[PDB]
């Protein structure tokens, strides 16, 4: 075998890379854009879709939009595409000589699952695939074994307690809020300042200015009070048109959905509330051991100042008797990607894969009866 | 005596009291400034230095028109001061300092806008109270009912709101940024295709009363499209003020299809059903009926010929598309009922006037002055925390 | 997309053609004998030399129905046949000596014999419509455009 | 196999401008307006062109079919292309494939009526209709050898007829920000007739203004500073010669009408009540209707096109007066907000194919080996129907 691919396919962005390296080889939003103007430009080549990068180039006149909601594919068609895009542009490399490897979120609908594997033995012709889920990878990243891992992202958020050795699927808990509900809420408030933005292009450009200037507040009470004085909560930026954009308590209020769901109109409890509850759903053998280790990965919890509002709420809401430490990588955002690196790089991991010769005989239902 | 009601609306003015049923004065919301041209200018009794509302938009001919309002909101203010000092000093000519005002607005309006014209009403006229309310709680009042969805498309802009049982969910609001406007400008655009040009300022007028009396709204696009390729029972003949007739074929019908199709406008967001169906299932499942049993339209750009019916057939053919998954079994078990009461261009000031008396006799339900002014500008809290 | 695949079509059942005209009691058997009897007197009559005869014992009885075509094209075939086979100096005295439903079944089925003139000849029926229009009236041709479909 | 060169078509208001693909120039720019009279039958007896207008009082009425970029009359139009085909470019229909370019706003009837003759009356091998503009944006880029596109700007292309002011952003035509201003070379040119009519000239007829403009007109930065720069300079006093046809030595004094005619295109109420917005102000209208993205390559390169932008200064001036409005804008937004930007930058370009740069870019595009599939298909006509090609594209979304 010459070498390993691993393609974390998640919500907003794709990590494709091989296997054994810490940097991808490949990292771009994962958008499937189609122009809307039949006025076409005879010459020059231009396509009738566009991906990746090039969608973020030309979004001044295309119709971006995300092939995966919630986690979940429901444009498999484009999902081929962006799957072709990767191997033959930013791979290079055909699939029929290198296993893959893929990532999919936990309880998700598995013919979800079994659609993925299929569509990738047939049109794809890899040699051997396996699928596993985030939590896993986000846990190996750090080298532990013990923790519950906060793995949240673009489409949902999940968290799964695990110990040495064994996982307790019981207490896994998945809420859909994530960057993307972040944005749309982003978006909601900045109209409160006369900016409006509508079109999905639009909608990029706030999810640029929510990576820009976006923080989470220690005390939202506190906060909210310091707002009387328009002095330090008060930010500018650069639009791509030459605008520039005035931004207030919309910087830390937008974040703060992580914790009071109820801004958005969501009945649930926030995040921290998830992890208590499922760290509190396990057993009094385990607790007094997860306590002290909460791995924080993904995309979205890579917000300035979310750390230690999570460490002070999660003491806040645990016995005062305890010692709690959320773990803060510098390298939050690939954290998956290299966790899936490390397994495959691991020689013992040759045996678990699944390959061609029995997936023939068994269908697509062996992608159950193999990964979980 | 009794309290005063005034909807400031983009494209028109409304105003009068409780217990009223029929807007006392409209009038739309524009203001002249005199202006000579190659015209006649005949001098019909006198231009005086400021000219609005029905006066203005009379002597059109020999004054320039600017709009205050622009999508919702208020651009220049200056000038729509002097609109209510027109509206409180003639067209009601009582203007006494101590009564109560109820206005309105549009739901996701900037904070600035509202803040500064509840300043304006209290500083500049003293009036003793005030109450601020979104056009859609007034039409859902306007029929009376309780639970449903309500749809208000006006001249500035258009949203609809879900209400389920006396509780607003206040994280559904709508709105959309095409209404009869834009469907203005498109029309004068699908006139400039033939040669006729409305570049004067009362040809903007012109043009909407234009497609005040012919522009209708399609039921069938292919049908249509038929009958404007090979019939010619579609061209009607409208006669200018001026006095100048000119030819009018598809334009009728393809003018208000850019509520359907906004990308006809150039609009990214999704059509008026297409909206309605995202925004009525983004709900709960257990509100979902009585989201679609009780639609109500509102406000004057819903008074197109044949829009219920296009709508009801969309949004129950987009359900089977995105349901059903094509799948005819189940079509028959679908109850959607558009409400197309003929006043519901006033209905949002129906329901003003109804909320005017319901929570009157009790000043400690708004804002007063003394609170007002020893409160600042945070004291407007007490209408509603709405996102 | 979800524009075309129209449903209006099935929601609401529209009214079809048997709502309206009442429908045909007698069954197929039965009219394609009672056809089967008339059409041979019919042309023995044109035989015998005696073609208003034969024309005024074929028009007591008309079929009608979407489930007979064939018969009908027979009946339409021996009709056509008896009209073209009367001396053209007699039409009005026949005409004028016939009821008013009689010659609405005239002037209906001639019409028809009129739609298919690539095995017809047009000539006659175009004369006979043409004195039946001068002597009766527009009448005719009034309950021409009001009789049923399948007539 | 090997197809012959493609043809390239041009009918403008004022000029008509034939030739082929890959030639470095037309083959004939000769004036848009054909000879008739009113043993050869009068079916046959006219001209076209510079014959045309040589042969003008032997006994015909010259008359021009295309006006405001829009054709009226379809007699002199169908005869233009007849006579223009078989006497100057000199090819056999049924063996070619032609390039027609048209102006946008059209009424789709024009069109089919384009497509309905040029495949019955003539019926080519293929008829491809492409908006006059594009061809700019394709002739604007000069060393175009693999890369070097700019696929992104604004096109102005004034002409005799009609202007017309069409953004272009990643190739694709945004129709939603397509505005026209019905105002061009031919009525400052009426405008300059005028001005000669009130001083009583010896000579006033139309093509003594159009020279005028030739060798005279050029812009000025404002109409007040230039009128006291005329009262104290004498030089700028010139007469022009005129011979007319027998007025030896006639000379025209020519005066304040050399800037008082381009100062229409940055005030367009001299010329009617029917527009009032200056040229500057609705390009800025039509920049700021576009997308939020493409803002920046819209205003980075704007590209000058047709016969009327020639005046001296005008590119200057309008690169002045956008350049302050958007400078107006930008720190009107600073005061309100209170920070510092990098500003937007705009570059009005013309190039060295100014006069014909819709033919260049016909001429460019068509060489290409994907042009062929795009063409109409005489077989798709004669299936689908005469209305082939009703369905108007550039500008606006059909259904
Ligand atoms: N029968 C009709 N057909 C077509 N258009 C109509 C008809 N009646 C009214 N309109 C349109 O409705 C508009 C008037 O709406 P109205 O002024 O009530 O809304 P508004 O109160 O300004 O909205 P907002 O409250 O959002 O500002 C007019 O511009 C007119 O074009
Ligand atoms: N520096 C940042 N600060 C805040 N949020 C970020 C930052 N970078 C990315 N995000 C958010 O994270 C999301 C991407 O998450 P991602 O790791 O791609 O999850 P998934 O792989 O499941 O799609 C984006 O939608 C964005 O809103
Ligand atoms: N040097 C010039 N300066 C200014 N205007 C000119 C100049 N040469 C020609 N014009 C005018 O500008 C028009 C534009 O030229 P052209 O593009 O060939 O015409 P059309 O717009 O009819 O296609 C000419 O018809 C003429 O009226
Ligand atoms: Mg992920
Ligand atoms: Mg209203
Ligand atoms: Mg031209």
């Amino acid at each position: 075998e010459t070498t390993a691919l691993v393609c974390d396919n998640g919500s907003g962005l794709v990590k494709a890379g091989f296997a054994g390296d810490d940097a991808p080889r490949a990292v771009f939003p994962s958008i499937v854009g189609r122009p809307r103007h039949q006025g076409v430009m005879v010459g020059m080549g231009q396509k009738d879709s566009y991906v990746g990068d090039e969608a973020q180039s030309k979004r001044g006149i295309l119709t971006l939009k995300y092939p995966i909601e919630h986690g979940i594919i429901t444009n498999w068609d484009d999902m081929e595409k962006i799957w072709h895009h990767t191997f033959y542009n930013e791979l290079r490399v055909a699939p029929e000589e290198h296993p893959t490897l893929l990532t999919e979120a936990p309880l998700n609908p598995k013919a979800n699952r079994e659609k993925m594997t299929q569509i990738m033995f047939e049109t794809f012709n890899v040699p051997a695939m396996y699928v596993a889920i985030q939590a896993v990878l986000s846990l190996y990243a750090s080298g532990r074994t013990t923790g519950i891992v906060l793995d949240s992202g673009d489409g949902v958020t999940h968290n799964v307690p695990i110990y040495e050795g064994y996982a307790l699927p019981h207490a896994i808990m998945r809420l859909d809020l994530a960057g993307r509900d972040l944005t749309d809420y982003l978006m909601k408030i900045l109209t409160e300042r006369g900016y409006s933005f509508v079109t999905t292009a639009e909608r990029e450009i706030v999810r640029d200015i929510k990576e820009k200037l976006c923080y989470v507040a220690l005390d939202f009470e506190n906060e909210m009070a310091t707002a009387a004085s328009s002095s330090s909560l008060e930010k500018s930026y650069e639009l791509p048109d030459g605008q520039v954009i005035t931004i207030g308590n919309e910087r830390f209020r937008c974040p703060e959905t992580l914790f009071q769901p109820s801004f958005i109109g969501m009945e649930s409890a926030g995040i921290h509330e998830t992890t208590y509850n499922s760290i509190m759903k396990c057993d009094i053998d385990i607790r007094k051991d997860l306590y002290a280790n909460n791995v924080m990965s993904g995309g979205t919890t890579m917000y300035p100042g979310i750390a230690d509002r999570m460490q002070k709420e999660i003491t806040a809401l645990a016995p005062s008797t305890m010692k709690i430490k959320i773990i803060a990588p510098p390298e939050r955002k690939y954290s998956v990607w290299i966790g899936g690196s490390i397994l495959a790089s691991l020689s013992t991991f040759q045996q678990m894969w699944i390959t061609k010769q029995e997936y023939d005989e068994a269908g697509p239902s062996i992608v159950h009866r193999k990964c979980f | 005596s009794a309290p005063i009601v005034l909807d400031n609306g983009t494209g028109f003015v409304k105003v009068g009291y409780a217990k009223d049923n029929f807007p006392r004065f409209q009038f739309p919301s524009i203001v002249g400034r005199p202006i000579l041209r190659a015209e006649e200018k005949t001098g019909n009794v006198q231009i005086k230095d400021v000219m609005v509302g029905d006066e203005a938009e009379a002597v059109r001919s020999l004054l320039q028109v600017k709009y205050p309002m622009e999508n919702g909101i208020i651009r220049d203010f200056e000038e729509m001061n002097q609109l209510w000092d027109y509206t409180f000093f003639e067209k009601l000519k009582i203007d006494p300092r101590g009564r109560k005002i109820l206005l309105t607005e549009p739901p996701m309006n900037p904070v600035a806008n509202r803040e500064k014209m509840c300043e304006t009403m209290f500083e500049r006229y003293g009036f003793g109270g005030v109450y601020v309310a979104i056009q859609a709680v007034l039409s859902l009042y306007a029929q009376g009912l309780s639970s449903g969805v309500v749809v208000d498309s006006g001249d500035g802009v258009t949203h609809i709101v879900p209400v389920y049982e006396s509780v607003v969910l206040n994280h559904l609001v709508g709105r959309l940024d095409v209404a009869g406007r834009d469907a203005t400008r498109y029309l004068i655009s699908l006139l400039l295709r033939k040669g006729y040009a409305f570049n004067r300022t009362a040809d903007f007028e012109t043009v909407r009363e234009m497609k005040e009396k012919l522009c209708y709204v399609s039921y069938d696009l292919e049908l249509d499209h038929k009958l404007s390729e090979e019939t010619t029972v579609l061209m009607r003949n409208y006669t200018l003020p001026d006095g100048r007739v000119i030819k009018v074929g598809s334009e009728r019908y393809e003018c208000p299809e850019c509520l359907f199709q906004p990308h006809l406008v150039g609009s990214e967001q999704p059509g008026l059903s297409e909206f309605i169906f995202d925004t009525i299932q983004a709900a709960d499942v257990d509100i979902r009926k009585y989201l679609y049993r009780a639609i109500v339209l509102s406000g004057g750009s819903s008074m197109y010929a044949g829009l219920p019916s296009r709508l009801e057939k969309e949004i129950k053919q987009l359900w089977f598309e995105r349901v059903l998954h094509g799948d005819p079994a189940r079509l028959p078990n679908f109850k959607v009922k558009i409400e197309d009461a003929p006043r519901r261009r006033h209905a949002v000031f129906i329901g003003g006037a109804v909320l005017a008396d319901i929570m009157a006799q009790n000043d400690h339900m708004w804002v007063s002055k003394a609170e007002w002014e020893e409160y600042g500008v945070r004291a407007l809290d007490k209408l509603g925390p709405r996102t | 997309t979800f524009r075309t695949l129209d449903v209006d079509s099935i929601t609401e059942p529209v009214l079809t053609e048997q709502d309206i005209f009442p429908i045909r009691n007698e069954t197929a058997e039965q009219v394609q004998a009672a056809v089967s009897q008339l059409i041979p007197q019919a042309r023995s009559a044109i035989q015998t030399g005696n073609a208003l005869q034969g024309l005024k014992t074929l028009l007591s009885y008309v079929p009608y129905g979407n489930d007979v075509q064939e018969v009908r094209t027979q009946y339409l075939n021996a009709f056509v046949d008896v009209l073209s086979n009367i001396r053209a100096a007699d039409i009005p005295a026949f005409v004028k000596e016939c009821s008013t439903e009689e010659i609405d079944n005239i002037v209906n089925f001639i019409y028809r014999g009129l739609a298919n003139p690539q095995a017809y000849n047009s000539s006659v029926l175009l004369n006979w419509h043409e004195k039946v229009v001068e002597i009766s009236g527009i009448g005719c041709i009034v309950r021409v455009l009001n009789s049923r479909p399948d007539l | 196999a090997s197809f012959n060169v493609p043809i390239i078509m041009d009918n403008g208001t004022g000029y008509s401008k034939l030739g082929y693909a890959g030639n470095d120039a037309p083959s004939y720019v000769f004036p848009t307006v054909i000879a008739t009279r009113s043993r050869a039958t009068e079916d046959l007896d006219f001209f076209i062109g510079n014959d045309a207008l040589k042969k003008a009082s032997a006994g015909y009425s010259l008359d021009y079919p295309i006006r405001h970029g829009q054709i009226e009359n379809w007699d002199h139009m169908e005869r233009f292309w007849q006579q223009s085909l078989f006497k100057y470019l000199r090819c056999e229909p049924e063996d070619h494939y032609f390039l027609l370019t048209e102006p946008p706003l059209n009424p789709p009837e024009n069109r089919e009526n384009t497509a309905e003759i040029m495949f019955e009356s003539f019926n080519c091998a293929g008829l491809y209709i492409a908006v006059q503009a594009v061809l700019a944006l394709a002739a604007s880029w000069t060393s175009s050898k693999v890369t070097d596109r700019s696929l992104t700007g604004t096109v102005v292309d004034s002409g005799d007829g009609v202007t017309h002011i069409i953004p272009v952003a990643e190739g694709y035509v945004i129709g939603s920000s397509i505005k026209t201003m019905p105002l061009a070379g031919r009525d400052v040119t009426y405008f300059v007739q005028s001005l000669l009519r009130d001083r009583n000239e010896p000579d006033s007829s139309l093509k003594t203004a159009e020279r005028i403009k030739e060798e005279c007109c050029y812009v000025c930065p404002d109409i007040v500073k230039e009128f006291s720069r005329f009262d104290r300079e004498p030089d700028r006093y010139l007469k022009y010669a005129s011979e007319s046809i027998t007025g030896h030595s006639t000379t025209i004094d020519v005066g304040f009408e050399r800037f008082l005619a381009p100062e229409i295109f940055f005030n367009p109420e001299i010329a009617s009540s029917d527009f009032l917005t200056p040229l500057p102000e609705l390009v800025d209208n039509v920049v700021q209707s576009s997308p939020i993205d493409v803002r920046k390559g819209l205003y980075k390169n704007i590209v000058l096109s047709g016969g009327s932008t020639l005046f001296k200064n005008f590119g200057n001036r309008l690169q002045r007066d956008l350049k302050r409005i958007v400078d107006e804008r930008i720190h009107r937004s600073e005061m309100l907000s209170g920070a510092k930007s990098g500003g937007v930058d705009v570059n009005v370009i013309s190039h060295k194919r100014q006069r014909n740069a819709v033919w260049f870019g016909g001429s460019l595009l068509a060489q290409t080996p994907e042009f062929g599939s795009y063409c109409h298909t005489k077989a798709d006509y004669e299936e689908y129907g005469a209305s082939i090609a009703r369905r108007y594209q550039i500008f606006g979304n059909s259904l």
